[PDB]
């Protein structure tokens, strides 16, 4: 059950690169690909994200319309570990236009990328599906990313499709036209992804600014929370244990209805030598200020929830905490889905933490995020502002209208069940 | 979905071409109109001068007549 990782665009390539670094450390793989871990656990499911001179190579394909981002990764610490042939980029760049990526200047490279993917999928003994990282509000990963997803779905319609999509935010914005690109991407994902982890570039900032007390968070700061969250969700897949989660089972248990495949990640300790108590981890995990999506769970209701606790800790005390939360917060849990919350414990703790907790929740509150994006789109789209940059590529206002609508429907759906 | 993708990109192509076309034609019209205009002006100034030359010949014939 190999997972073909795929990272596109600047943001996608930056966060994906750290994700590899982090999970390589945890799995005791150094930049050269050799292994030096002290426990076999590390090598027991390493094939989920690595392929083996007894060296593990990440099963990752890097994609970009400009060399710069991919060249930095190559120069990065683990730049060696990434397979050179898996590097796949062009020179045109996407000028931050979904169009330029999903239509004009991506249709070229997309084929090249599908070839590497095909090669990775062939070697895979049992292809679990595909993992993708991108920023819904840019050009290559917003637009070209959703294009590759569609292509991928046609070739591999029996595989799980999961995306770590980085929702753009005014607090951390690059261009006025970022809402437009997000709305188009959102609708692509609604239809061609089974699982999407919404990482709001807003929240991350907040967390950093407020909690972590960082006046001028840089993109690295946000990326650091992102890599941690990533390792979290991916733990059960990487490391063996009682619950050997897989993409399909993950979708089967957390997705009551297809369109509703957007999840609010949460992590604690938000970074330290004082290991938190199992009660502490459990209260922070569900803490809004510890969720990477900028939505209040109290404003909606948890369809489904899944927790993981890495590190040595009392399994019983863990179960007790979870039970308490559910019982004290019964109103925030859908009644129609019995037992909608489940927890799992991994012995290997995150890097540099004695113990942590990762939260994955399909809350109706997630609609807040899409409402924000929809309002922005509406603001500009009501006056057709900046639309010429897309109409120049051959797009049509109607297509903007459609995507706008769909994202509103999705918002409605989350509310329906909320009430 | 794939057809619409091919439609978009062909639309953007046809858009650019059409612009280049319209531009080229317009510039060619304005160059010729201006050119005609300018030559006309010059040809009329010359013809006026020639008509003045004929008047001077006639004045010379009028004196010779007397
Ligand atoms: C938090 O921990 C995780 C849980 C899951 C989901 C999941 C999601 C849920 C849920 C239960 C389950 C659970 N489902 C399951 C499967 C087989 C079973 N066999 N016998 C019992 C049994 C139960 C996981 C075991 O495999 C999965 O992928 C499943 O309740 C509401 O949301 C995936 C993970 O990866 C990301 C994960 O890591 C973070
Ligand atoms: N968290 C995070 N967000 C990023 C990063 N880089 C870019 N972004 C966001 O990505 C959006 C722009 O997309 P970009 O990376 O430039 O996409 P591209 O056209 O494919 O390169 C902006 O909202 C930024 O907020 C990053 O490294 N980390
Ligand atoms: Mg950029
Ligand atoms: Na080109």
């Amino acid at each position: 059950r190999e997972i073909v990782h795929i990272q596109a665009g600047q943001c996608g390539n930056q966060i994906g690169a750290k994700f590899w670094e982090v999970i390589s450390d945890e799995h005791g793989i150094d930049p050269t690909g050799s292994y030096h871990g002290d426990s076999d656990l590390q090598l027991e499911r390493i094939n989920v994200y690595y392929n083996e001179g007894n060296k593990y190579v990440p099963r990752a394909i890097l994609v970009d319309l400009e060399p710069g981002t991919m060249d930095s990764v190559r120069s990065g610490p683990f730049g060696q570990i990434f397979r050179p042939d898996n590097f796949v980029f062009g020179q045109s760049g996407a000028g931050n236009n979904w169009a330029k990526g999903h239509y004009t200047e991506g249709a070229e490279l997309v084929d090249s990328v599908l070839d590497v993917v095909r090669k990775e999928s062939e070697s895979c003994d049992c292809l679990q599906g595909f993992q993708l990282t991108h920023s819904l509000g840019g050009g290559t990963g917003s637009g070209m990313g959703t294009l590759l997803i569609s292509k991928i779905r046609e070739e591999y319609p029996d595989r799980i499709m999961n995306t770590f999509s980085v929702m753009p935010s005014p607090k951390v914005s690059d261009t006025v036209v970022e809402p437009y690109n997000a709305t188009l991407s959102v609708h692509q994902l609604v239809e061609n992804t089974d699982e999407t982890y919404c990482i709001d570039n807003e929240a991350l900032y907040d967390i950093c600014f407020r909690t972590l007390k960082l006046t001028t968070p840089t993109y690295g700061d946000l990326n650091h929370l992102v890599s941690a969250t990533m390792s979290g969700v991916t733990t059960c897949l990487r490391f063996p244990g009682q619950l050997n989660a897989d993409l399909r089972k993950l979708a089967v248990n957390m997705v009551p209805f297809p369109r509703l495949h957007f999840f609010m990640p949460g992590f604690a300790p938000l970074t330290q030598y004082r290991g938190l108590t199992v009660p502490e981890l459990t209260q922070q995990m569900f803490d809004s200020k510890n969720m990477m999506a900028a939505c209040d769970p109290r404003h909606g209701r948890y369809l489904t929830v899944a927790a993981i606790f890495r590190g040595r800790m009392s399994m019983k005390e863990v179960d007790e905490q979870m039970l308490n939360v559910q019982n004290k917060n019964s109103s925030y849990f859908v009644e129609w889905i019995p037992n909608n919350v489940k927890t799992a414990v991994c012995d290997i703790p995150p890097r540099g933490l004695k113990m942590s907790a990762t939260f994955i929740g399909n809350s109706t509150a997630i609609q807040e995020l899409f409402k924000r994006i929809s309002e922005q789109f509406t603001a500009m789209f009501r006056r057709k502002a900046f639309l010429h940059w897309y109409t120049g590529e051959g797009m049509d206002e109607m297509e903007f209208t459609e995507a706008e609508s769909n994202m509103n429907d999705l918002v409605s759906e989350y509310q329906q069940y909320q009430d | 979905k794939r057809e619409h993708e091919r439609e978009v990109i062909q639309k953007a192509i046809e858009e650019n071409n059409n612009f280049i076309k319209m531009a080229k034609e317009k510039l060619a019209q304005k160059m010729e109109s201006n050119k005609e205009n300018r030559e006309a002006h010059l040809a009329a100034m010359l013809e006026r001068l020639q008509e003045k030359d004929k008047h001077a010949e006639e004045v010379r014939k009028n004196k010779e007549l007397k």
